[PDB]
RNA sequence: GAGGGAACCCACU
């Protein structure tokens, strides 16, 4: 039976709860890593060619079968142990699993049979393991087992541990491969250009890009040329077709123009035929191609081989790379030329770069596969060099000594540790920030960082189009969550039900198409192409079909029952262009949609009833997918579907605005991401305020993880009393915000009281703050280790002695124990030693290199942990705890972009009060509201008053007609309050009623990480830089502030020349030099002996003292190093 | 190159040493000039 | 001095330059004792 | 993490009410009736118990170092 | 009574 509209909200949140019970939130990272480990590593090992080595004896090395173990640790003893993630985090280990491989070495001598050596399970490096993946040791463990291992069961996984640091792989956007995209290059010689970044499927190789372009009108006619890989000049397209093996113009035009009754395509291909008439043979065309190669060979036959290698191996690898597969390549190149002509005629629209179905998302799988492909090539190269050396002069080589496991191990470790995605010696020419340190300030920040997408377009670009919120981002990318500043629009976040496809083999779909009446390209005359539908499988034109509608019906029926076609395969029928494109590759972002047949949902009450007992029936989300009820639609397929926003669009009368709905949104509020789903009433706010809250929800202090006592993070922040919001969204039930909340429901009165809340400020209740309101804990970890940097050098944790250690920092050392480490529970201040480390000097046999506490960061040593690092030295980590009571200048934000620092704190007797004696916890200014139009803040406050009076958690799902401001007002008036949330407040100071009535009620506030005590900084005089002798950088180094160029301009406009001289000369770097009065060069001055001598002039009396900045002296000496003579003349 | 001119040496090795000296002096002054490889520290980072 | 083993909850005497290993279970992560010094908290 | 001793706004004792509130909720009370039975009349005291997340129970599932 | 630089990333106004 059909789901009634009164049960629809409950049913749709049931199916959403089923989806998040199965998939979770970091499914894309785990799925990509599992595909990389299970399939991509073995495929990379296979596609690597066997090593053939001759001096002579012949040696053939063939890598056959990989073996991956579980993550094990080997200490200096050498006994393996099951290495746990907390052990990796605490001991600064890399959570990696050893990768073995089966190698076969065959020996081919002269007059001797082949000899087989089976080197089974040969260790070739260590693969870092994503947490909670298949090969992690936490896989399949219950929550009790995770708690017994000191792991948080709410922790999502999806990250790596590299040297004890948690690293997340940000997903990387790229243009889709194997797809023809025609653009119009502006201000160039090309009117239009077709582009195909061709990459061969089932393999990890770089993408070869071909440009089939057309020259501009400004030339008798406009001609089509081809820019091929490894070819320096542009080649006319008819020459490429002739070199492919088709000399006649009729065959080339049959490959290009499918309907010969179309004269304008003939008119536009006329100039290319006229240009390339002088070549008429395949070998002459191959000669013309090879004449413009990377290195043109002197032998014509060498040019023929090079041109054939370019046209076969490097021209469109995806349609075919083997021998005698040139007709498929010719049909694809003709299709590219046909698409170019269609764009030239205006008969087909130009492709959109920002269209997000033209983009793929490289997740951890593809990125790690690219790395491992390069490094396995490097490992085979080094094995080849070693075995070549020991077959050249010697006769035999040991294979276990040939393999350098440091290559794979340290390359993966380096690229995951630094984020530079490439090689260590080529860091400047590799993409950076692919791997980032995982944000652990809030659980919401952890989730948002684990579901983070990145456009690798430079942030210095001032064009707006990649930063714009495209239409095709609906349901795939959160429209609110983007950073502010240089990375706006470029860094994106996943929507909650968005899933990035993991990849599949096209072989079942290809076989099914072969015997479902699709005729191949090799077996058809071109005359049949004009009326038939071209079929593309992963961008490979494989054939044509005469009945495309029943073919798409059959394909959808197969995918909906999880037959031959798997669920993540995208199938798009371009009906107007007569094309069917089937995509199975990875990186396609999709989302599940309810299937609608004849204005009715296929989701019935039986599915909802079965899903209500998910843990009884064993009915899950995957059963709902297999039932043909929901299906995953990606961005390219979504451009052909007809979405009902709600089932109310289906059950509509005579003018439904559409009678051909194909899909229905499960819930529209699922278009938001993790951080935008905690906003209550987001559709009542201005959109930049939702963006600002999506930014600040990652800076909100709550309880970031459950096992924070085990962890020693460098920066950690724990609220005393985090509360779940009184006004929640239903999407917050799957972000675990009810279990790890970040904030407190606060009685907020929006009023102007004493003027101390003006310009985005809040007044806090000091009496509330005394009771623990928004009190937090700051944890800081300090790491130190003994290191044997040489035989004589020996750092050691010792309690130092004043008459024995060189160069102490005049501090106390009594709080250290005699192991050199401070004890837990000891109060520490900014000038205190917490780790006493001395290094032996090669009577002061050792000097002080003790670890000091960061200045002005008073606190108490919470924990001290002693362990062994990777290379077996003593390693200490000390967590110091400091209690942060809310202060004037601490940043606080509601969930609506209402950031603001605390301006003052009043006690309970000074704050305004209601007739029940309720004082606000926070008073905010009214003027924060009108220009912002954060009406969702007011509705959250009203709904929270209703929720706290009724004893319930208010629902603030965005698009909900059951919740209305009038309904909340009537509910509030039912509880003895004014219906609009106003109350009569009395002045705290005088007791008189405030003439206006104050809006007051519970609103969820967040304490942001930005305390004033982490930012207050003054310098009188102190440390200076070595080179320019100017003050240092930042409060952490007791540095000075920069009196920059704009400040210099402002003080010029003020006319204050002596203040300008004070700031830029004698508050930064005074210096005195002695210059010759004749040559103007700095002289040699001995001030002790009064010997002022100038070499180059024989001058010992015409020397003058000049006061200049030290940076100006350094500038003049640098100029003299550049053979410039800056001569300071005192006349 | 002092060694290669104090004792006898070929013209081409002297020209190659002159080329290396010219490259080193130019990259001491200007390390971001186009057309030539950048002078790099052994860690792979270029020199300043 | 006395370090608690992270896994087996037992206290162990460790001298200087002794490798940090639990004599019971061979666990390499160990924690210092809470100090005996007298620390006063205002109850605020 | 644990129930606050005082209501933040007014300072009424709510630290002795969390287990009683959980027992009332286990006894099929609604949340509003459970709050009314405990004498929490002001909504400032009601947000103490209504919005409390008792994280200390899940913290007690970890084996203690000390 | 004060001994590194560089690179990259995140964030703030
Ligand atoms: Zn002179
Ligand atoms: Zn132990
Ligand atoms: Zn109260």
């Amino acid at each position: 039976d059909e789901i009634t509209p009164d049960l629809w909200q409950e049913a749709c949140w049931i199916v959403i709860s089923s989806y998040f019970d199965e998939k979770g939130l970091v499914r894309q990272q785990l799925d990509s890593f599992d595909e990389f480990i299970q399939m991509s590593v073995q495929r990379i090992v296979e596609d690597a060619p066997p090593i053939d080595l001759q001096a002579p004896p012949r040696y053939l090395l063939k890598f056959e079968q990989i073996y991956l173990s579980k993550p094990t640790h080997w200490e200096r003893d050498g006994a393996p142990s099951p290495m746990m993630p907390n052990e990796a985090r605490l001991r600064n280990l890399t959570y990696s699993a050893p990768l073995y491989v089966d190698i076969t070495k065959t020996v081919i001598k002269e007059g001797e049979e082949q000899l087989q050596t089976q080197h089974q399970k040969t260790f070739i490096g260590k693969i870092p393991i994503m947490l909670r993946s298949t090969y992690c040791l936490l896989n399949g463990l219950t929550d009790r087992d995770l708690c017994e291992l000191n792991e948080c069961p709410l922790d999502p996984g999806g990250y790596f541990i590299i040297n004890g640091s948690e690293k997340v792989l940000i997903a990387q956007e790229k243009m889709a491969t194997n797809t023809v995209y025609v653009f119009a290059k502006k201000d160039s010689k090309y009117a239009y250009t077709g582009e195909c970044r061709s990459c061969l499927e089932n393999s990890s190789r770089p993408t070869s890009t071909i440009w089939v372009s057309m020259l501009a009108r400004g030339a008798i006619g406009q001609r089509i040329v081809a820019t091929l890989p490894y070819i320096k000049q542009e080649v006319p397209i008819i020459i490429v077709f002739r070199a492919l093996g088709f000399v006649s113009d009729r065959d080339i035009l049959e490959h290009i123009i499918y309907d010969f009754e179309d004269p304008e395509m003939m008119e536009m291909v006329k100039p290319s035929l006229d240009e390339a008439f002088v070549i008429q043979e395949q070998n002459v065309a191959l000669n013309f191609i090879g004449s413009r190669g990377a290195k043109p060979g002197v032998t014509k036959e060498k040019r023929i081989k090079y041109a054939k290698e370019v046209l076969q191996k490097e021209m469109l690898p995806h349609v075919g790379v083997s021998d005698f597969c040139e007709t498929k390549k010719a049909y694809f190149l003709g299709y590219m030329v046909h698409r170019l002509l269609l764009a030239a005629l205006g008969r087909r629209e130009l492709d959109d770069r920002d269209h997000y179905g033209n983009k793929r998302l490289d997740l951890a799988g593809p990125l790690l596969a690219f790395l491992f492909r390069g490094m396995f090539k490097n490992l085979l190269k080094e094995v080849r060099i070693y075995a070549q050396k020991f077959i050249d002069r010697g006769k035999d080589f040991n294979l276990e000594l040939a393999i350098k496991t440091r290559i794979i191990s340290d390359g993966l470790k380096y690229s995951l540790a630094t984020g530079n995605w490439g090689d260590q010696k080529k860091a400047h020419q590799a993409r950076a920030g692919v791997s980032q340190v995982l944000n652990r300030l809030t659980f919401a920040s952890t989730l948002s960082h684990l579901r983070r997408l990145n456009s690798p377009i430079g942030r210095d670009g001032k064009l707006a189009k990649p930063r714009q919120l495209h239409n095709t981002l609906w349901g795939m990318v959160c429209p609110a969550e983007t950073p502010e500043g240089h990375a706006v629009g470029l860094v994106k976040n996943l929507a909650l039900m968005a899933y990035i496809s993991v990849g599949s083999q096209p072989s079942p779909i290809l076989e099914f198409l072969e015997e479902w009446s699709m005729e191949n390209l090799e077996e058809i005359s071109p005359a049949a192409i004009a009326d038939a539908t071209k079929i593309f499988v992963n961008g490979c034109w494989v054939g044509i079909h005469k009945d495309p509608e029943q073919l798409m019906n059959t394909l959808r029926k197969l995918r909906r029952q999880m037959d031959i076609i798997v669920s993540e395969v995208s199938m798009i029928r371009d009906i107007r262009e007569r094309e069917i494109r089937i995509y199975t590759d990875a990186g396609r972002i999709c989302r599940p949609l309810l299937i609608v047949e004849k204005q009715k949902l296929l989701l019935k009450k039986r599915h909802i009833d079965q899903l209500k007992e998910r843990e009884y029936n064993n009915y899950s989300w995957q059963d709902l997918v297999a039932s043909g009820v929901v299906e995953y639609i990606d961005t390219l397929e979504e451009e052909t579907v007809m979405l009902a926003m709600t089932p109310d669009d289906l059950q509509e009368k005579e003018v439904a605005y559409c009678s051909t709905y194909t899909h229905c949104e499960i819930h529209p509020s699922m278009i938001l991401g993790v951080c935008a789903s905690i906003i209550p009433f987001p559709d009542h706010n201005q959109s930049p305020r939702n963006t600002y809250q999506s930014a600040m929800g990652k800076q909100a202090m709550g309880v970031y993880i459950t096992n924070f006592h085990v962890r020693m993070d460098t920066l950690a922040h724990v609220l005393y009393y985090p509360q779940k919001p009184l006004v929640t969204t239903r999407s917050m039930e799957y972000l675990r915000f009810r279990e790890l909340p970040a904030g407190i429901n606060s009685i907020v009165a929006i009023a102007s009281y004493t003027g101390y809340n003006q310009e985005d400020s809040v007044i806090m209740n000091r009496s509330a703050v005394d009771r623990g309101f928004f009190r937090s804990v700051f944890y800081r970890s300090y790491k130190e280790q003994e290191s044997k940097k040489g035989f004589d050098q020996e750092e050691v944790f010792e309690k130092p002695t004043r008459e024995t250690c060189q160069g102490m920092r005049h501090a106390i050392y009594d709080k250290l124990d005699d192991d050199g480490l401070i004890a837990p529970g000891v109060r520490v201040s900014g000038d205190d030693v917490i780790i006493g480390k001395t290094v032996t000097l090669p009577r002061y046999t050792k000097r002080d290199c003790s670890t000091f506490l960061r200045t002005s960061e008073t606190g108490i040593v919470d924990q001290v942990m002693v362990t062994l690092n990777q290379e077996g030295y003593k390693f200490c980590k000390i967590r110091v705890r400091s209690v942060r009571i809310p202060q004037i200048g601490d940043k606080f934000a509601s969930r609506h972009g209402q950031k603001g620092t605390c301006g003052i704190q009043y006690r309970q007797e000074d704050m305004p009060f209601t007739c029940e004696g309720i004082t606000p916890d926070i008073i905010i200014n009214p003027h924060a509201i009108p220009s912002r139009m954060t009406i969702g803040h007011l509705i959250e406050c009203l709904q929270g008053k209703v929720s706290a009076n009724k004893g319930e958690i208010g629902d603030a799902t965005p698009f909900n007609d059951a919740v209305n401001v009038q309904k909340i007002s009537n509910l509030l008036s039912d509880y003895g309050y004014h219906l609009r949330g106003n109350e009569v407040l009395y002045n705290g100071f005088t007791g008189r009623k405030i003439t206006s009535q104050i809006f007051i009620g519970p609103t969820y506030y967040q304490r942001l990480k930005h305390m004033v005590d982490d930012k207050i900084h003054s310098r009188a005089r102190g440390p200076i830089q070595i080179l320019n002798r100017q003050p240092m950088e930042g409060r952490s180094r007791d540095g000075g502030l920069r009196f920059g160029e704009m400040e210099r301009d402002c003080q010029i406009a003020h006319g204050a020349a002596q203040f300008l001289r004070e700031r830029l000369f004698e508050a930064s770097d005074p210096y005195q030099v002695h210059v010759c009065n004749l040559c103007g060069i700095m002289a040699i001055a001995n001030t002790r002996t009064h010997t002022y001598e100038c070499r180059g002039c024989r001058n010992k009396t015409q020397i003058s003292l000049v006061r200049m900045p030290y940076a100006c002296k350094l500038l003049f000496q640098e100029l003299m190093s550049m053979s410039i003579a800056p001569r300071m003349m005192s006349v | 190159l002092r060694r290669n001119e104090q004792n006898g040496a070929a013209a081409h090795v002297i020209a190659e040493d002159v080329k290396l000296l010219q490259f080193h002096v130019a990259t001491m002054v200007d390390n971001e000039l186009p057309g030539l490889p950048r002078a790099m520290q052994k860690s792979g980072r270029p020199l300043k | 001095m006395i370090y608690i083993c992270g896994e087996c909850h037992t206290e162990n005497e460790i001298k200087s330059r002794d490798p940090i290993r639990c004599r019971e279970c061979g666990y390499r992560i160990m924690y210092k004792k809470r100090t005996k010094r007298l620390v006063v908290f205002d109850a605020r | 993490m644990i129930i606050p001793v005082r209501c933040f706004t007014c300072g009424k004792i709510v630290g002795n009410k969390w287990e009683a509130y959980l027992g009332l909720l286990q006894a099929e009370y609604t949340e509003g009736d459970a709050l009314d039975a405990l004498g929490l009349k002001r909504y400032c005291c009601r947000r103490m118990l209504l919005a409390h997340v008792d994280l200390i129970e899940k913290l007690l599932n970890y084996a203690p170092l000390e």
